[PDB]
């Protein structure tokens, strides 16, 4: 989906840090729930099932 | 070629005229049923004579500047009866600063300020207008909201004052400020309280005040209302946003004039103009109009986002390769700059 | 971590000149300079110094295949307007960790060379300079 | 860039001619006679010029 | 574009003087230094510089085989009037992309060698010189 | 015009000092050193040099095989008379277009060697002087 | 070099034209002059080629 | 507790002359010179003195890129009119404790130099005065 | 703003003494030196001054090549005539902000040169003068 040229220069503030992500560990985890079953892997805090509830999100 | 002419004449003392300004270009829309098109007016005394005496005395009031004459007044002229639109289409095609239009009404009030407003957003122009009536939370508009305005026994209404806030704000320097100017020709003010004027100077109009003395102007505020995370209280500030809409302005120009198809899209290219950038960045830092130490570099994160985007594996990629990889036509950079403010409020607590 | 393979070779070095890229060159050289002034303090026997400044020095050795250096400042230096350039220096060795990329600015030559020949021997040009600024970009 | 003998090509003739490809080795293939016919490969790569650029300022 | 056979060979040289072929040169000079002054500005960590003038310097080797500078120079010298002399050198490389020409104008001479020699060794003369002007015929 | 024969052989030189020639020379040197100095003159950036004068300096190398300049000058320079001698050098290469003869007038010796030998090593001496005057005979 | 943002200064007025419908006729596939800062300059070097397959990609 | 870089450098002063910065500032200096009066008292072999009063002199030094002082006094000067100004100076080492600002108060100058040039030398301008006042600001 | 290009350099001057141009100048100053008193005022530590006037002193050196001064004085002080001058100063360096212009009037000269030459050594004049008045023109 080619465009026209675009050319913006913007102007903001106030950016913040983060917190580096390792490459490190590997860890075998155990939860009980009734719906999601089977394996669940995970890389990131967004993308965790909707499904388990807040204390399995615990 | 004629005989040689050795003239010596005798005349009285004349009158010395105020500096014109290198910065400050403003355009104005007049209505007047002879004489369409576009005049470029330089001098006060350069005005051509198929103008009504009242277009005249508007043209004059614009002319006259804080500290300096405004370097060029552009005027349109269109005799009537027809849509507004017109003009603004033909005012895309120039470059200017300001625009004002002292014969308004609530219609083409609402068309300016939605001209501008999606200029400034979708057409990443930089520019902006004076109003007499408008509640536009944008940065790009100024609401000057003063009534029954005497110069010289006559009368103003708040809408046809709006060339003279103009001429006034396009005459101010840039290290300086429009806070607490004063207008010497201006004679007479409605009366007001001081409660009003703060409820006002929070709500976004730049109006005039008086104080100990001739008129002045109370804040040099915007019309901008609704602060976030990422616009804060400095864009309400006028002078704020000028600097950084001159900014702006000149590294389009010369993006422009020098990069867009000339040069392939390869890092070394990139890194010149990561240099030539800088170059400019230090020759503002000279100027004193921005503090020191400024940085430019190349916007890592957004890069590599577009190449998500593009469905490219990261994995087993170093950040040399990351950084160094092609992006198609695009160019992701980033900046850091600082700008302060003027001086407007003092305590001083004495002690007998 | 190091292997003999890690040391950088001067073969992977690139250059641009006041923008243009410039393939006969044979070294490149930028250093930094310290002013110090001795302070001798009461009661110690090892004498101080003072940091007080720096001067950059360079120069700039290539191939003899054109005229660059006569376009660049001939006419002007004649008339009494002295220019100021920018250079850009890359070492990019592949066995190496990774790049070093350099921006060297206000650029001042110190001399300007119009004839060096000889029978049975090929043309070479060095051309010393100082400077004042510099900007890193890509360091290891 | 690269420059080879295309080998797809040189097959479809070879199958368009009659000839068994079976139990053939590459090497094989690759200089068998096809007659008055010259198949070529080559790549390349070109780059674009700057149409885009993004600008971040943080006051 | 760059090739090694784009460097220029100095067996391609020539040198007239005063307006004379000379056949019998060994190398060509021509140099000029520039003048500068430090100038230390306040709040600056980097001195900077300001160039106010330039030196033309330059010497000319040949093999003996005639009086050429006793004719020119000898006589002259002794009665205190000094002459001034113009030089065009062209490098020509086949190989190269083109020609470089320039004329040396201004031209005082350094000293004189009256005998030079001896047993088992060629003869050589070398004349260094000083300038003030060029030209530019024919640059690349 | 120019064939390699044509430079011409420091084995074909001669030297007649104080009107007696001497069979054992190993070089000779004659040369003039010109005074300059410098003048800036306004609205001109290249820099202009002034004739004053000139230095003539020169030596001579001979194998030691007599006590020539013992003789010549040993007795009058310790009673405080200081001689003056005329020196004719020629160089005549037969492969050469001619020959060079050139007379240094007013010599004055540097100094005055008494002995110099070493075990192993053949004997020689060097006796650099000062001149005032010369003559051409037979230039090229 | 490229013909984006190549500037025409033979051409004096064109049309009034929208930039969505710029957009839109582009990502069609189409030359169109359009109007910006100083004279009037071509908005786009794209050809008429629309269709995107595994052979013939974005370049 | 004296270490060697709490030393201040000079090149981190900082000059306002009349209210206005002045970037090519290379020297200043402000010195009070006290007056006394010898005193004999009967009995005592050393002399004692008296303090009677104080006398401020000063100096600044520019380079030469602006004809500042003229504007500043040479119209008035002629008239019989004599004006008065107000200096700051900053002394502000990053590596010192703290920063050192004084304004110097009735500065009343000595001279005007209409003008001072020289080839092949670069332009400078000194200008002395005297002063009656001063105040301490961020003192250390 | 300041720039080490922007500091003025001599070699770029220029005068004219007499309506005629001076090819040959290598110097010119011209100064103004105020005379002030001491007032000590009652309650007062600090001595103030009061301004009564000023005196005018500058230099001129050529390089001697005419007897210029000799014409311009020379026959007229014998008689007991005392001519006065007018003087312009020009100084236009191609990297400075602008030019600067000042004619000096009421030159009386303090002495005349007759002959002062020196074997080995080139020729030099230095004529002092007192001026009364200035004007400004082209200032910065």
């Amino acid at each position: 989906a080619i465009g026209l040229p675009s050319i913006n220069i913007s102007f903001k503030e106030l950016a913040t840090t983060v917190k580096e992500r390792s490459a490190r560990g590997i860890i075998a985890m155990v939860l009980k729930d009734a719906k999601a079953l089977g394996l669940n892997e995970i890389h990131e805090k967004e993308d965790i099932p909707v499904d388990l509830s807040a204390e399995n999100k615990e | 070629i004629g005989l040689p002419s050795i003239n010596i004449s005798f005349k009285e003392l004349a009158t010395t005229v105020k500096e014109r300004s290198a910065r400050g270009i403003i355009a104005m829309v007049l209505k007047d049923a002879k004489a369409l098109g576009l005049n470029e007016i330089h001098e006060k005394e350069d005005i051509p004579v198929d103008l009504s005496a009242e277009n005249k005395e508007y043209i004059n009031l614009a002319l006259m500047g804080n500290v300096n004459t405004p370097n060029k007044l552009l005027v349109y002229v269109i005799e009537g009866e027809a849509d507004i639109q017109t003009a603004l289409d033909f005012l895309e095609t120039k470059e200017f600063n300001y625009l004002c239009m002292p014969k308004a009404v609530e219609a083409d009030k609402t068309a300016i300020k939605n001209w501008i407003i999606k200029l400034r957003d979708i057409d990443k122009v930089k520019v902006k207008a004076v109003l007499g009536k408008v509640v536009g939370n944008h940065e790009g508009i100024i609401n000057f909201t003063t009534e029954d305005v005497l110069v010289g026994e006559k009368k103003y209404s708040v809408d046809e004052f709006t060339s003279r806030v103009a001429g006034l704000i396009a005459g101010t320097p840039l290290s300086q400020s429009v806070t607490y100017t004063k207008l010497s020709d201006v004679v007479d003010i409605p009366k007001m309280t001081k409660v009003d004027a703060e409820s006002r100077v929070n709500k976004g109009e730049l109006i005039l005040i008086k104080e100990a003395g001739a008129i002045r102007i109370a804040r040099g505020v915007n019309s901008l209302t609704e602060l976030t995370a990422e616009k804060g209280e400095m864009f309400q500030k006028i002078k704020i946003v000028d600097t950084l809409d001159i900014i702006h302005s000149d590294i389009r120009k010369v993006i422009i004039d020098d990069y867009i198809g000339k040069v392939t899209n390869s890092y070394d290219n990139k890194c010149l103009l990561i240099v030539a950038i800088k170059s400019y960045l230090e020759e503002l830092e000279k100027s004193a109009l921005i503090e020191s130490d400024s940085t430019v570099e190349i916007d890592f994160e957004a890069q590599k986002s577009y190449l998500k985007s593009k469905g490219v594996d990261l994995s087993y990629m170093t950040l040399q390769e990351i950084k160094e990889a092609n992006t198609g036509s695009k160019v992701f950079l980033k900046a850091k700059i600082k700008v302060l403010d003027a001086m407007e409020d003092i305590d001083l607590s004495i002690e007998i | 971590n190091m292997e003999a393979r890690n040391v950088m070779s001067g073969t992977w070095g690139e250059l641009w000149l006041d923008g243009n890229k410039v393939a006969e060159v044979k070294k490149f050289q930028a250093k930094m300079e310290f002013t110090k002034e001795d302070i001798i303090i009461a009661g110690q026997m090892g004498t101080d110094t003072k940091y007080m400044g720096y001067k950059g020095k360079g120069s700039i050795t290539l191939y003899h295949v054109s005229s660059r250096m006569h376009k660049l400042i001939g006419e002007k230096i004649k008339r009494g307007s002295e220019p100021r350039f920018v250079a850009i220096s890359k070492l990019n060795d592949p066995d190496s960790y990774g790049a070093e990329r350099i921006a060297v600015k206000n650029i001042a030559f110190d001399d300007l060379t119009l004839a060096d020949w000889e029978v049975g021997v090929k043309g070479e040009i060095e051309a010393p300079f100082t400077f004042t600024e510099y900007d890193f970009l890509d360091i290891i």
